[PDB]
RNA sequence: ACCUUUGGGUUAAGUCCGCGAAGUAGUGAGAUCCCUAGGAUACGAAAGUUAUCGACAGGUGUUAAAAACACAGGAAGGAAGGGGCAAGAACAGGUCAGUGAUGCCCUUAGAUGGUAUGGGCUGCACGCGCACUACAGUGGUCACAGCAGAAACAAAUAGAAGUAAAUGUGAUCGAGAGGGAAUGAGCACUGUAAUGUGCACAGGAACGAGGAAUUGCUAGUAAUCGUUAUCUCAUUAAGAAG
């Protein structure tokens, strides 16, 4: 069954984030404490653990993609998902992508842990990454 | 989720046993039409008295989409008034709906100033307002009082809505809308 | 303005004098008769003719 | 085969499709989320409104899945409300006696005709010599 | 005079005595009756709602509303 | 024509060749009248807005709406 | 002070004033024999009830 | 066995006549005959100012050319394809074929 | 030489109804297309597409005729909505810098004809016309979701075009933490050439809602918000047309 849809996103993304950090499965980019997520953003994130909320939300994008049986997700797709409206002085605001470097690092970390498999046209889940999510949800709803 | 009963406003408020309490106004104030959320797209504006059949709190949220920058933001208006009803229901202790009804009743001016002179110079005189125009002006004044009050003041906008509406229902000098109703009626009398 | 125009009133007047007994109080009968007898090349016109003819037939 | 009907509902450029089916329990899903999980409350208010003018005993033993594309957040809620409204009447006409269909239809028609008929209203095309459908550019004299 | 960034002991004492018998109270009241800034009206209000001295009655987006000892709702 | 230019490297002794890209008005002259301005370039027409309107009905364009 | 008379509109006659803003109307008072002629400025329907400040001031032109 | 025949044309009356003619031919041979499929018309458009100079109220015109099209998918033997292709000439309609 | 005759009602329209020394046929309007909205009994086994149909002031109510509103049902209701086409007569209205459309005057190897390398059209005391960001809290910032008209997207370890944005939830900031003008040492891209564009770090001007005047707009309209596999286009949109 499509088990992921049974719980609310603003409870799931915070929940997994702790399981990640307590096992260090993803490691921060150099200068994560001062870098911005996009050229469209005004200031760096208010939470020091923003890198882990990215990791938690990336696995959610992949779980729902797997649930709906879509084509595999690309680095471009993820960059447009996290995009925003950039401020340009005296000109209309304009839609701009997220920066790729963060996303590339997360996907390469998850590859080394065996959580994400690279296909010829995108990235895909693996059995361990599915079962972690399954066993979390089964407690979390109860 | 919250209820499986009959239709209540914001799923909270009774929607029954409502009195207008001015026979001059009776036919022109819709408190009949049971709606869960103050939103409808009913296309009555293309009709001769169709804007008098739109429900009361609907007319009241439309009044908020103003000052230019807020045009079209009808969700924002609903968010604002929802909160105001919580403040008012608490403060007053009675269906927010009867506060809104009584605010309208008091805040419409009964006599007005107009040019009458046709075959010469235009000389100002007092004149008597119709039922429909009387309520149109009531909403206008209640809205204008709220907007200008909040502009560069630290207080929250839903709170200012509760301040004005209570006072208006109670016919107190404290209401911007009530004062300006006195002014118009005094000038009308001056030109009588 | 919903005024019928010259050819529509003229054809209406001629048909009631030419075929009077064939006509009735009913729009659909009258529409059938003008569909049957006339050369009129659009339903847009013959809807208007049969409208005027059934407006006359009462009077 | 299991008893089923399908209906379509439209508002502006939003289109929605509802499938309705026999069940041991009343169930309703929109965007794969139940009413107690779905993220927009205007949609939830517009659903529980129509569910109360129809008697609860008429929605018993029945299941719904709503899918939609096009338009925007307010327009899709009304599109969904029509699709839902037409499903119950369609099912009653097909699988019960026709008097109950007529009874339910009188109640919905007394409340809001726009629950069972679609508004033919759409945006008007822009003409030249103005910013929009009717507004003109500013003429000048001296 | 400008607003303040402390709730000193004697302001704290009298606020407890004042919050009873008040009905609905909000961020502004603490900041427009007494001299506190918005950033210290939040912190004090949140504290009293943990102490069971006040009770929260709404918290939708950032708009947040509270009640004191002489509140009483409608009845059916 | 795709013209070519010689250029020297920093040594001012070795030479290489680079190609000039065809861009701007210089090669997009109106096929009816040699004009450089108001040329419609869509659908691989290369005809100016003045010439277009007299020939449009011969080509097969119509004003429906 | 809040003196008031309630009157019932029986007829409307003429669109009147610069720009045609007013309507000449005939009104009968609810608890007196008096019947007046008045100008009123909002939209008005026959059988409306209107609240007057004076029972005497009149628009004789009718 | 199968053939798909695309009749493509920037004139509606011609395409209507030629398709009615070919439909008649199909039903006269009676191989379980059927109507053509009406395709989404291709529409190429240009928008330009009317005046040859800057003077006056700027008035604009939209010209659009419509390429209508109709598809027959059909069952025939190879001889009947080869022989019937004699029908597919001396038309302002352009005619194209697909086969499997 | 000229007039066809008494100027009373109606429509968007001599569009029509009365009456007449007048009466009969036509052009223009109108009717007559095209797009958008509803409709299989047709076609397909894929799940859509197209459709000779549907609305007439027809019904009721308004006491000459012609029209009309206001209700009601209806996907559509008074020219169904929006375009497109569109009399006669005129004007010394604009364009000879669109034209191998053109009369007449002028120049024509030291050219008023071509080409190349550079410079200007982009200069700056100053008066005017039309646009864009603003003057904050119905705001700023951080994250996270999530939806168009439909369907196109090598890679990238700070960063150097792209598949909405307003918007929805939680945090944060607190009344020039709004605003981004002139300017510095850099780091890249397009290009034959930077003078043009992107990026990072600074820097931080006026402006705190506008005198006399003045411009559009009746419903999915005005205003808001993005977006253009639309036009300009090597690179350049704060312009038009959607
Ligand atoms: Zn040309």
């Amino acid at each position: 069954n499509t088990e992921i849809f049974k719980v609310r996103h603003d409870t799931f993304i915070p929940a997994l984030s702790e399981y990640l950090r307590t096992n260090k499965t993803v490691v921060p980019i150099k200068n994560f404490d001062i870098i911005k997520t996009s050229r469209g953003k005004e200031t760096s994130p208010l939470d020091i653990n923003w890198y882990y909320t990215r990791a938690a939300s990336i696995i959610r994008k992949l779980l729902i993609s797997k649930a709906k049986n879509e084509k595999p997700l690309s680095i471009v797709r993820f960059s447009s998902e996290y995009g925003c409206a950039k401020d340009r002085g005296n000109r209309p605001n304009k839609h701009v992508r997220a920066s790729k470097g963060i996303i590339i690092k997360i996907l390469n970390d998850l590859q080394e842990k065996g959580w994400v498999e690279k296909k010829e046209n995108g990235w895909t889940l693996k059995k361990e990454a599915e079962e972690v999510s399954k066993q979390l949800i089964e407690k979390l709803i109860n | 989720t919250e209820t499986s009963g009959d239709i209540k406003l914001f799923g909270r408020y009774p929607y029954t046993d409502l009195e207008v309490k001015d026979i001059t106004l009776e036919k022109y104030i819709n408190v009949a039409s049971k709606v869960i959320l103050p939103h409808t797209s009913s296309r009555l504006n293309t009709k001769k008295f169709g804007r008098t059949k739109i429900p009361v709190v609907e007319r009241f949220v439309n009044a908020m989409m103003r000052k230019g920058r807020n045009n079209g933001k009808k969700t924002l208006a609903m968010r604002i008034v929802k909160d105001a009803f919580f403040i008012i229901e608490g403060v007053t202790g009675q269906n927010p709906i009867q506060i809104l009804v009584d605010a309208i009743c008091n805040s419409g001016p009964r006599e007005d100033s107009a040019r009458i002179g046709k075959g010469g110079v235009m000389k100002r005189s007092s004149v008597d307002v119709s039922p429909l125009r009387r309520i149109n002006i009531a909403i206008f004044l209640l809205a204008k009082g709220v907007r200008n009050s909040t502009f560069k003041d630290i207080k929250m906008l839903p709170e200012i809505i509760a301040e004005e509406l209570i006072n208006a229902a109670k016919n107190t000098q404290s209401s911007f809308a009530v004062k300006k109703k006195e002014e118009i009626e005094r000038i009308a009398k001056s030109n009588r | 303005g919903q005024i019928k125009g010259k050819s529509v009133r003229t054809a209406s007047k001629v048909i009631v004098e030419r075929y009077f007994n064939r006509l009735t109080n009913d729009f659909y009968d009258n529409r059938n008769v003008v569909i049957d007898v006339a050369e009129i090349r659009s339903k847009k016109l013959r809807n208007k003719v049969s409208g005027c003819v059934t407006k006359l037939y009462k009077r | 085969s299991i008893a089923q009907v399908i209906t379509k509902g439209t508002r502006k450029t939003a289109i929605s499709k509802c499938v309705c089916s026999e069940s041991n329990e009343f169930q309703l899903m929109v965007d794969n989320m139940t009413l107690d999980v779905h993220h927009d409350n205007f949609l939830v208010a517009k659903i529980k409104e129509i569910m109360k003018i129809i008697g609860y005993e008429h929605l018993e033993n029945l299941k719904f899945e709503l899918t939609t594309r096009g338009g925007g957040p307010i327009s899709r809620a009304y599109a969904i409300r029509q699709a839902f409204a037409k499903a119950v009447i369609s099912y009653f006409g097909k699988y019960y006696d026709e008097q109950r269909k007529q009874d339910i239809k009188e109640q919905i028609m007394k409340f809001d005709r726009a629950a069972l008929v679609a508004d033919p209203r759409r945006v008007e095309p822009k003409k030249y010599g103005g910013p929009a459908a009717r507004a003109k550019y500013t003429k000048s004299y001296r | 005079v400008k607003r303040h960034e402390r709730v000193e002991d004697d302001i704290f004492n009298k606020i407890v005595k004042d919050v009873k018998n008040m009905r609905i109270l909000t961020r502004t009241t603490l900041s427009e009756r007494y001299n506190l800034s918005l950033n210290i009206s939040i912190k004090l209000l949140r504290f009293l709602e943990e102490n069971q001295i006040i009770k929260l009655i709404s918290s939708h987006r950032g708009s947040k509303i509270y009640a004191g000892s002489k509140y009483e709702p409608l009845k059916v | 024509m795709n013209k070519q230019m010689i250029k020297y490297n920093a040594d001012l002794e070795t030479t290489f060749t680079v190609e000039r890209k065809d861009f701007g008005r210089t090669n997009r002259r109106c096929r009816a009248c040699f004009a450089y301005n108001g040329v419609i370039r869509k659908y691989d027409l290369m005809i100016c807005r003045r010439c277009f309107r007299e020939y449009a009905g011969d080509i097969g364009f119509k004003i429906y709406d | 002070s809040e003196e008031v008379y309630i009157g019932e509109v029986l007829q409307t006659l003429e669109k009147t004033g610069p720009g045609g803003g007013l309507t000449m109307c005939q009104v009968q008072l609810k608890d007196q024999k008096r019947t007046l002629y008045r100008a009123i400025m909002g939209p008005i329907a026959v059988g409306d009830l209107v609240a007057l400040l004076d029972c005497e001031r009149e628009h004789r032109r009718g | 066995i199968n053939v798909e025949l695309r009749l493509l044309c920037s004139n509606k009356k011609l395409l209507s006549d030629l398709s009615n003619r070919y439909y008649n031919y199909l039903f006269q041979n009676s191989p379980t005959a059927k109507k053509p499929r009406v395709l989404q018309p291709f529409i190429c458009d240009v928008t330009t100012r009317k005046s040859p100079c800057g003077q006056g109220t700027a008035t604009w015109s939209k010209y659009k050319m419509i390429i209508h099209g109709r598809m027959f998918a059909l069952q025939m033997t190879h001889q009947m394809l080869k022989d019937s292709a004699a029908f597919l000439q001396n038309t302002d309609v352009e005619v194209r074929l697909t086969l499997k």
